[PDB]
């Protein structure tokens, strides 16, 4: 029950509750060897997503069909969130792994859009345009976990962590008309990421009955979510 | 569920 | 440029900008099969594109962009545009929604062939709009941010400019409610966020809408997705 | 297409 926190103590737990980034396997590229890594990636990411978000403050909170419900409706969203971060300082490349540094061109080896592609270059590049900070950062990701499958107290967690992203930008000196500005186009942003993750799910479920890659047994269990 | 087990 | 509307003009011109709330060729004598359903929304989606472009046109800076990008931002948010604008209408309306005077469905003709997750989805968005009572002023913000921000990648940063400018609106209603600064932008993030729920109705309303598969208009919206 | 006349007129 720890609702209680100031908005560092969110941030500096919510800082120390970040998942390392994982390498791949990278072979120093056809349509199977892409999907073959990024699927091991996120079935490698996916379990340290999951203790991630236990240490989620107010994650706990809820029973386990809830915690299943929202990591079900959000975990390609939080692992794109990511992909976009962690690529913001390689403009025009995206850094799944980082030794799997793609760009758009081997992009089109999927027969999946390069579309989803260049809206994740698309996403990263507005991060980096407005210099996304950390803590704003994994703000974001929490508020993806909570809001997404949320069809209280997690009404209540979700205007804390609002106001934890606005104590950030108070400090320092950007005016309030900016704040919520900003406050904005970062939320407005989340929209977009959940479009990439229902455009980037829908294709996943075809190479699923396609047997394109063999996936992972609880890759095709959040798959069975999505259908 | 693989995902119950990982939760718990 | 024309975005150099205060916050009270930003309010009046997208209120006088609303289109209308259509009818529906509806038959309450005749029954609700699948494809009643599916041809009752269809024509009524059909005949609100063509108001809903000249509402667009009519929404501050939205004409400073070329034709290739008003067909961009319209081919990605109509079916929010409808969505929210359904999900509006049904407020006053618990457990119901109001595609329509005329037509207002429930959670058992809903049912009625793939899937009604959306439809309890609309339901609980407006159950959203009705437990903090959003207010038409911010509706009609909110409607013009869905169509500005969908495609505004899926030159032209005066987008921003004009989001920008929507956003000081938000707050400047919010403002004049007797709500806290807290309570100010916490109300703010609790409305953009909807917007998410939104997108994802709108991309599963979408692909499934090409699964089944009318107007000539709403095809040459399709082929966009997709 | 029909959505470009649309907004021509
Ligand atoms: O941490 C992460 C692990 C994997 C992924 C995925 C990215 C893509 C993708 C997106 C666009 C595109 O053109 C091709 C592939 C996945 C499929 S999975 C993202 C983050
Ligand atoms: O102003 C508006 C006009 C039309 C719509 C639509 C709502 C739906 C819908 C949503 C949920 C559901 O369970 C059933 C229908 C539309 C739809 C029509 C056919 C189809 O194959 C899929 C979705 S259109 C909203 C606002």
């Amino acid at each position: 029950l720890a609702l209680s926190l100031t908005a560092d103590q969110m941030v500096s737990a919510l800082l120390d509750a970040e998942p390392p980034i994982l390498y791949s396997e990278y072979d120093p590229f056809s349509e199977a060897s892409m999907m073959g890594l990024l699927t091991n990636l996120a079935d490698r990411e996916l379990v340290h997503m999951i203790n991630w978000a236990k240490r989620v403050p107010g994650f706990v909170d809820l029973t386990l069909h809830d915690q299943v419900h929202l990591l079900e409706c959000a975990w390609l969203e939080i692992l794109m969130i990511g992909l976009v971060w962690r690529s913001m300082e390689h403009p025009g490349k995206l850094l799944f792994a980082p030794n799997l540094l793609l760009d758009r061109n081997q992009g089109k080896c999927v027969e999946g859009m390069v579309e989803i592609f260049d809206m994740l270059l698309a996403t990263s590049s507005r991060f980096r345009m407005m210099n996304l900070q950390g803590e704003e950062f994994v703000c974001l990701k929490s508020i993806i976990l909570l809001n997404s499958g949320v069809y209280d107290h997690i009404h209540r967690v979700l205007d804390k962590i609002t106001d934890t992203l606005i104590h950030l930008m108070a400090k320092a000196g950007l005016t309030l008309q900016q704040q919520h500005q900003r406050l904005a186009q970062l939320l407005l942003i989340l929209s977009h990421i959940r479009h990439m993750s229902n455009k980037g799910m829908e294709h996943l479920y075809s190479m699923k009955c396609k047997n394109v890659v063999p996936l992972s047994d609880l890759l095709l269990e959040m798959l069975d979510a999505h259908r | 569920k693989i995902l119950h087990r990982l939760l718990q």
